């Protein structure tokens, strides 16, 4: 009697040994992993995790040995590195003792000259650059005009010169400080594109947005280098 | 004809970037000591840290 | 590490780490079901 | 058969009696060490019990599977009086039969060899599983409130039971996974080694079972010898064989040996300290970097510094400075450029011998891609992920496409490789050093043009290499006196620090030593730089730049690691500055020769 | 299973090729009545999606009416009952759980 | 402890397997062809114990070829069902069993038909006497074997049924389809296709035999002593294991033959494949890496996987005639060069990884970019094969042609004089009847260097390489250490060729002059 019955969600995960440390001679091995109720959807593929679990045994309808079973883990709880990479998830719910001190920081007069002193511990000179980069991370006049023809608030900055002189380095620190920063290059990178790539899902053959820096970086700065090689 | 881009790229650089900064200066004898002695103070003795 | 998993300590609690590759679908399982006999017109309930 | 009672007490008497050298009862050592390490395995020599009573060795050869019923009980019986309640934590002892005489080629195993003990040769390939499977079996029962007690499981076949302790009943029995206990099982492919196959035939291959925690004690691509019992493996799904009833055979492995982990220890570490203080080991280490040629120290000095690397550091949570030293090896194709890094693939740890595209175990790309078995999906990382701590060795660096070039460039640029494919988004650490081998465009070095014009590669991928090593032709009566003799000596015959200490000394340093530099007098680097920097712009076309100065510190500290110093010595820089300037100057046009004299001021 | 929201007792009636009395029969095709069946599979709208992840999709069954008013690639809102029908695993023999779908109203 | 195998051999006739006819089923027959695969030697059940599940009674007397499961009597007649049994794996006989695949002889295929294949099976001590890739002869039984895939073929298929007459009131009707293939079962195998030493000794004692061999290693070709030496030397090895480290070396010799078209360079490859027993020939356009390197058959027919005798795994210990070399692709030439950067070959598919042995020489015929040989270019530019695969060739032979009337009339005569029936125009000093067996005596000779030779050899590499000072006249390619290594492994070839165990430098001077002759002019 389905209309007087109660049901729950469970999920199948696969975990594999991190490819940074595996035998040179062969592929990594992996474990079928399962979880139930509120433990579902807590984790995103490609995050780094520790699982606490029951290493358990089941029978697989293979087609494996003369008499055998397959291992699996029932997750009974999970935790992670605090957030893997940059993910569109973010926190707006700052605490009362943060607004208190951000307001007090706003009431320093030197605040602009403090950030230009702050946004670069190492880099020497190049004030006329760092000053502009401070202006970048703040966005700008996002304007939803009534005809819909909005204008960008963000700003675009180009570094040009002979190598050295931090023209590549200055992006690396920006990828630390800025919310949802992404660091890529011309021609994209290994297994990543610069711009939105579409392809079929190998199973169920569904078109979907695979990825790209401009797609992940929704809501922040994109760092690009070798911009001639597009 | 050539590999990669073409002079057309002269547009997207000047038209679509809100600032372009051109940053080369020429081997000034005191500058390459100033930056060097700062960069030494990076690698160890952590004085900048 | 998975490399050190063994038939030793099967069904103990284990702590291990890796990368999640994939996350499949939120399949649906019961926790209460109510059941009637199609001939006895007789009702029970089961919980898990 | 009750005769086994006679065999048991005979071998019980053997194990405890057997004195052979110095009169010692060596099995007391074999079993106490068995116990205190919680070893499941005893080690047994065929020559010893055969020298005692050959009928044991015959019975073992004829019908080992039944004979091994007796050994494990007797050894546990001896073990339990040696260690009371050892039976609590360990259920039984396996015996590793060893030193078995009749080695066969994997070809000639045939009809009579099965059900008998055999020693066989092959290469380990296709390790699959570590899975559990039954050893102690118990079942639930539905129609009564209690289980079926313990049944042992024979490896070859399943079991069935009717009886129940409360009832005789039809309804199902099912495995009580609340108690059932499992051995370790693995499937291995064994292949005849290439170098022992007669002309034109193909290496026959067999499927091998490893048990009893002998899982994960070999890794594929090494020659392995095993003791085991060969058998026809009837296991169902066999009536489907049309035509003749022809049975798939298997070997079950008792013992497995790698001879035909490496690590630093108290009794060995300290001799490196005294050696590390003995008289200028660096140029003695440069000699042991290449046994097969006379060669030339200018490449070897670069390779040694990559093998020790530098020190990674950060400026309060950011500003990563690369610990890795990267090398480009270049010169006319006839000069040795693959063989030297082929030695590195031996001598290094976590080191990979990558090649672009085919005939390569790793393609220099991080990827998500098929695996056939179960259509399993997993990442294959690039070699730069597989070697994240150590070094990636790239052969024919020029001969690569777009994708397998952007990968290395992204790794050098920022030491982490993106993934954003197949629905997985990750950045993988690629903190790996490089030795790259390349060839000039047209083979001849064409010394009248700069390196960036001689090679096809452009300056910024070329500049991520701090050290460029070059060799040209040598026409004169040196090479034809030396080189021909070292070459012909290699065919005619069919001072350095020994290799095993050398490969041990790199790993002992890197896992311990982080040599600082203290800013008492190091400022002079800026003075020498302030000279050499300015003076190359005026007379030469290409610049010297902070990226070079950066590498001087990180090359100097490598010799401090090789010295095992607490901090950078004032003349570790003197080694490094010569090693940098003879990278830059040799990279220029022949018109550079002025800069040899100008730099000789410090040389 | 798709004509009532409540799990009516199943009635696996047998198509009548013989009369109660035993006579032959013939079929009056078009005095019989028919209805259109369709299922359409809906996946999350890609601009609201937390991009990078895989698509996830569910099966919608349409009775006679709405069959004509969907086509692939259009942005569509559906309302209905997310029934969880059949009895997989717990009946018959063996895992994957119940077949879940929306009755599109 | 007793089993027998019996063979009849030397039957009066050979029947080409295209003329297999079902009128011969179960009869003795004589067959020959090419073995295309072998397979894992396996146990065949033969006599086995069968035990009742109902009582401890057993039977060992067997029904075994097919129907191998159901003896009709239990040694106590009463059972709650008498007919059915279980086997035993412990008390059984077994015999070694093998399948090999045999292919029609390319000398006798029909016009336009493909080289027919059929399956032939081995029992007992005849097992492991077939070898892939070579001519074989057989005798044995014209067996037939059930085949299912003949469903969907035209014509009625005979179906058996159990009758229904004289039993009453007791696929339930009892029916079967009996459709068969025609394999073969062979009892005998041989690898088809005294006063000898009194000839072998007699030739090596004579002073000229080397020069006789040079003008008889390809009797019909006119001139071209250079390539004749090269091929004769190519049939002879050099010590591959010549290292202390426990890594081997490229002891074998590789050759490329080059020149404008209508050179007879292609004839050599036909002569070699006609003469060298471990040789095979490829057009080099019509090829794939998966046909040169061994393929795999994916775990089919209920056995495990099997390896398919690729053309370059075959021609172990010998020559592969790669005609029109340059029309190969990047894929398969790199597959070659990965099989020359190592003697070994490695294969991956389906997770099954195999490393094959290989050790081979290649004889390559190649053509310039425009066919016409550009005298005024280096061989790298003219030949258009990338430097790594242009490396690892001990020599290149280059031919250039023009009217030289004193020769052209002798050549024209040689061509037309050849067209008189089997005439002696190409009569050598001596024929293959001793040449092949002498080469085997030369192979197992394994000769060695000498002190004065090595000390003198070190100066001839200076002499050679000095010619590249003032270079680019009578010089057209770079000289490096591999030319010394080439020169070493030619030293064994002549030492084998002369059957001299311990060489002298005055013979190595002839190999040196061959390396010299191989070089070419360029415009200043
Ligand atoms: N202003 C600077 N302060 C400190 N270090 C610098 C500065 N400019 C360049 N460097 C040095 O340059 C290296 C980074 O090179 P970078 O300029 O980022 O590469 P690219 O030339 O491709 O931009 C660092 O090792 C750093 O020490
Ligand atoms: N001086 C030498 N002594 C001994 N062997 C040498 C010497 N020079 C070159 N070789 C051999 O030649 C080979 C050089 O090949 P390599 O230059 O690496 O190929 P590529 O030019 O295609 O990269 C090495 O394997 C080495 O064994
Ligand atoms: N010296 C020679 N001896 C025998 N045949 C020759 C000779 N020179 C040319 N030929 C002729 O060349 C033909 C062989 O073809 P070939 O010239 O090898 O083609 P390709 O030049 O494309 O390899 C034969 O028909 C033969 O008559
Ligand atoms: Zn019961
Ligand atoms: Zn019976």
């Amino acid at each position: 009697i389905h209309e007087s019955s109660k049901f729950i969600d469970q999920q199948f995960l696969k975990l594999q040994e991190i490819p940074e440390l595996v035998p040179v001679g062969e592929m990594p091995r992996n474990l079928t992993m399962t979880c139930d109720r509120y433990l579902t959807n807590k984790v995103i593929p490609g995050t780094r995790v520790t699982i606490v679990g029951i290493y358990s045994i089941y029978n697989s309808k293979n087609g494996s040995g003369v008499a055998i079973r397959t291992p699996y883990i029932k997750i009974l709880g999970i935790q992670s590195d605090v957030e893997t990479s940059s993910i569109w998830n973010s926190v707006t719910m700052f605490t009362e003792e943060e607004e208190e001190e951000f307001l007090q920081l706003s009431r320093n007069p030197k605040l602009y000259e403090i950030l230009t002193n702050s946004i670069a511990p190492s880099i020497f000179g190049n004030e006329d650059i760092k000053k502009a980069i401070v202006c970048l991370l703040m966005g700008g006049s996002k304007k939803i005009l009534p005809d819909g023809m909005r204008l960008r608030g963000d700003i675009n900055v180009l570094l040009l010169g002979d190598p050295g002189t931090a023209k590549s380095q200055l992006l690396k620190f920006v990828e630390k400080v800025s919310p949802i920063a992404v660091y890529t290059s011309g021609k994209g990178s290994s297994a990543a594109g610069l711009t939105a790539s579409v392809q079929r899902d190998p199973m169920t053959r569904e078109f979907y947005l695979e990825g790209g820096a401009m797609v992940l970086a929704d809501g922040g700065v994109v760092c690009i280098d070798e911009f001639d090689k597009m | 004809k050539s590999p990669g881009d073409n002079i057309d790229f002269q547009t997207t650089i000047l038209s679509r970037f809100d600032m372009i900064f051109i940053v080369k200066d020429d081997h000034n004898e005191e500058r390459d000591i100033s930056i060097a002695n700062h960069v030494i103070n990076i690698h160890t003795g952590n004085a900048n840290a | 590490p998975l490399r050190d998993l063994d038939s030793e300590h099967v069904s103990k609690i284990v702590r291990l780490s890796g990368i999640i590759i994939s996350t499949s679908v939120l399949s649906s399982r019961a926790t209460y079901l109510s059941i009637m006999c199609r001939n006895c017109r007789h009702t029970t309930s089961i919980t898990i | 058969p009750n005769v086994s009672r006679t065999i048991a007490r005979e071998l019980k008497s053997f194990l405890l009696e057997y004195t052979d050298e110095t009169g010692r009862s060596v099995y007391g050592a074999r079993i106490r060490t068995l116990g205190e390490m919680n070893s499941e395995s005893l080690e047994v020599n065929y020559r010893h019990l055969a020298e005692s009573k050959a009928i044991l060795a015959l019975f073992l050869a004829k019908c080992p599977e039944e004979m091994l019923k007796i050994f494990d009980l007797v050894a546990m019986e001896a073990t339990e009086l040696h260690y009371p309640d050892y039976a609590r934590i360990h259920s039984e002892i396996h015996v590793r039969i060893s030193d078995f005489p009749t080695i066969y080629s994997l070809r000639e195993l045939r009809e009579s060899n099965l059900s008998s003990l055999v020693r066989v040769t092959g290469v380990v390939t296709r390790r699959t599983g570590v899975f559990p499977q039954l050893k102690y079996v118990k079942f639930n029962c539905l129609k009564c409130g209690s289980i079926l007690g313990p049944f042992f499981q024979d490896s070859n076949e399943e079991i069935r039971i009717s009886f129940c302790t409360n009832c005789k009943s039809k309804g199902p029995f099912r495995v009580n996974g609340e108690k059932t206990v499992y051995r370790n099982y693995q499937r291995v492919t064994l292949q005849e080694a290439p170098g022992t196959v007669p002309p034109g035939r193909l290496p026959r291959h067999r499927e091998v079972i490893l048990l009893a925690d002998l899982v994960d004690v070999s890794k594929p691509g090494e020659e392995v010898e095993v003791t085991g019992i060969y058998k026809n493996n009837y296991d169902g799904n066999l009536n489907a064989k049309n035509g003749f009833p022809v049975f798939a055979t298997i070997i079950e492995a008792n013992s497995i040996k790698r001879r035909e982990v490496f690590s630093w220890t108290e009794e060995e570490e300290r001799e490196f300290r005294k050696i590390s203080r003995d008289r200028g080991i660096i140029d003695k280490i440069i000699s042991s970097m290449a046994p097969s040629i006379y060669g030339h120290r200018d490449i070897k000095t670069a390779v040694a510094c990559s093998l020790f690397g530098g020190v990674p550091k950060n400026v309060n949570g950011k500003h990563s400075i690369r610990g890795d030293i990267n090398v480009l090896l270049l010169g006319d194709p006839g000069t040795a450029k693959s063989q030297i890094l082929k030695y590195v693939e031996k001598t290094a740890h976590r080191a990979v011998f990558a090649t672009g595209q085919g005939a390569s175990a790793v393609g220099l790309t991080a990827s998500v891609r098929k695996d056939p078995i179960t259509k399993e999906w997993t990442l294959e990382g690039g070699a730069l992920v597989l070697a994240d701590k150590g070094v990636c060795l790239i052969d024919e660096f020029d001969k690569m496409n777009d994708q397998d070039r952007t990968s290395i460039h992204e790794a050098m640029e920022q030491q982490s490789i993106s993934i954003s494919k197949a629905g997985i988004v990750t950045t993988l650490q690629a903190r790996c050093s490089i030795i790259a081998a390349a060839n000039p465009n047209g083979g001849r070095y064409n010394s009248t043009l700069p390196l960036a014009q001689n090679v096809s590669l452009t300056e910024p991928i070329l500049s991520r290499f701090d050290i460029l090593c070059v060799v040209r032709d040598l026409v004169d009566e040196e090479a034809d006196e030396r080189l021909a003799t070292f070459v012909v000596d290699s065919h005619v015959r069919s001072s350095p620090i020994p290799q095993e200490l050398l490969m041990k000394y790199i790993h002992y340093a890197r896992t311990k030593i982080y040599p600082k530099l203290h800013q008492m007098d190091m400022d002079k680097v800026s003075r020498v730089y302030a000279d050499l920097r300015r003076e190359s712009i005026s007379t030469g076309s290409f610049p010297i730049t902070v990226r070079h100065l950066e590498s001087i510190l990180r090359i100097a500290e490598s010799f401090a690691k090789m010295r095992l110093s607490e901090f950078v010595s004032s003349y570790d820089l003197d080694r490094a500055i010569k090693v940098v300037v003879d990278s830059f100057v040799d990279a220029q046009k022949v018109s550079v020769r002025r800069q040899l004299r100008r730099s000789f001021a410090i040389y | 299973a798709t004509t009532t929201l409540t799990t009516r007792i199943p009635t696996p009636a047998i198509y009548p090729t013989e009369d109660t009395e035993g006579n032959k029969l013939t079929t009056e095709y078009g005095y019989s009545t028919f209805i259109d069946h369709q299922r359409i599979t809906v996946q999350e709208m890609p601009e609201m999606a937390p991009a990078g992840q895989l698509p996830r999709s569910i099966d919608v069954i349409l009775d006679d009416d709405l069959v004509d008013k969907t086509k692939p690639g259009d942005r569509v809102n559906v309302v209905g009952v997310f029934k969880s029908l059949g009895a997989g695993g717990m009946n018959q023999s063996n895992l994957i759980g119940f077949k879940t779908l929306i009755l599109g109203n | 402890e007793r089993v027998f195998q019996i063979s009849f051999f030397n039957l009066p006739t050979v029947h080409r397997i295209r003329d297999i006819r079902s009128e011969k089923i179960g009869s003795l027959l004589s067959i020959s062809g090419t073995v295309t695969r072998t397979s894992e030697v396996r146990p065949e059940l033969y006599k086995a114990s069968f035990t009742c599940d109902m009582c401890r009674a057993i039977v060992d007397n067997v029904e075994q070829s097919f129907k191998y499961t159901e003896p009709t009597f239990c040694p106590n007649p009463s059972c709650e069902n008498r007919a059915f049994w279980t086997l035993n794996v412990t008390r059984s006989r077994f015999l070694d069993w093998q399948k090999v695949r045999i292919q029609e002889n390319a000398n006798e295929i029909p016009t336009g038909s493909m080289p027919r294949t059929l399956d032939v099976i081995l029992r007992g001590d005849s097992v492991e006497r077939a070898k892939p890739g070579d001519r074989c002869k057989f005798t044995g039984v014209e067996i037939v074997v059930p085949d299912v895939t003949q469903l969907g073929l035209p014509g009625v298929k005979p179906s058996s049924t159990l009758d229904t007459r004289g039993i009453s009131k007791t696929r339930s009707l009892g029916v079967r389809d009996l459709t068969y293939k025609i394999s073969f079962l062979a009892c005998h195998v041989i690898s088809i296709g005294s006063d000898e030493i009194n000839e072998l000794k007699e030739m090596v004692k004579d002073e000229h035999i080397y020069d006789k061999l040079v003008r008889s290693i390809a009797p019909a070709v006119f001139g071209h002593e250079a390539v004749k030496k090269g091929i004769l030397l190519q049939m002879l090895g050099g010590v591959h294991k010549s290292t202390v480290e426990g890594i081997k070396l490229r002891g074998d010799i590789n050759i490329c033959v080059v020149g404008d078209p209508s050179t007879s360079k292609s004839q050599f490859l036909k002569y070699v494949v006609g003469f060298a027993p471990r040789s095979v020939y490829t057009s080099g356009k019509a090829s794939s890496a998966a046909g040169l390197t061994a393929a795999v058959v994916r775990d089919e027919e209920g056995g495990d996987y099997t390896i398919e005798a690729g053309a370059l795994m075959l021609a172990d210990n010998g020559i592969c005639c790669i005609d029109e070399f340059d029309k190969m692709d990047i894929s398969d030439q790199v597959a070659i060069h990965e099989a020359m950067e190592q003697q070994t070959i490695s294969i991956a598919k389906a997770g099954i990884h195999a490393t094959l042995n290989a050790r081979t020489s290649i004889l390559a015929a190649a053509n310039p970019v425009g066919g016409r040989y550009n005298r005024k270019l280096s061989l790298r530019g003219n030949l258009n094969m990338t430097a790594p695969i242009m490396s690892r060739f001990d020599l290149f032979f280059v031919i250039l042609d023009d009217c030289n009337e004193k020769i052209d009339t002798e050549l024209a005569s040689h061509i037309v004089d050849l067209h008189m029936k089997r005439d002696e125009a190409i009569e050598p000093p001596f024929s293959a009847e001793q040449l092949r067996r002498y080469i085997k005596y030369a192979r197992t000779f394994k000769p060695i260097l000498t002190k004065e030779a090595r000390s003198y050899l070190v100066e001839k590499y200076k002499e050679l390489r000095k010619d590249d000072a003032q270079g680019f006249s009578r010089s057209s390619y770079r000289i490096t250490v591999r030319q010394l290594e080439s020169m070493i492994r030619l030293s064994e070839a002549i030492a084998r060729a002369n059957c001299v165990d311990e060489i002298t430098p005055s013979f190595i001077a002839e190999a040196y002059d061959l390396l010299r002759q191989s070089i070419i002019r360029v415009d200043v």
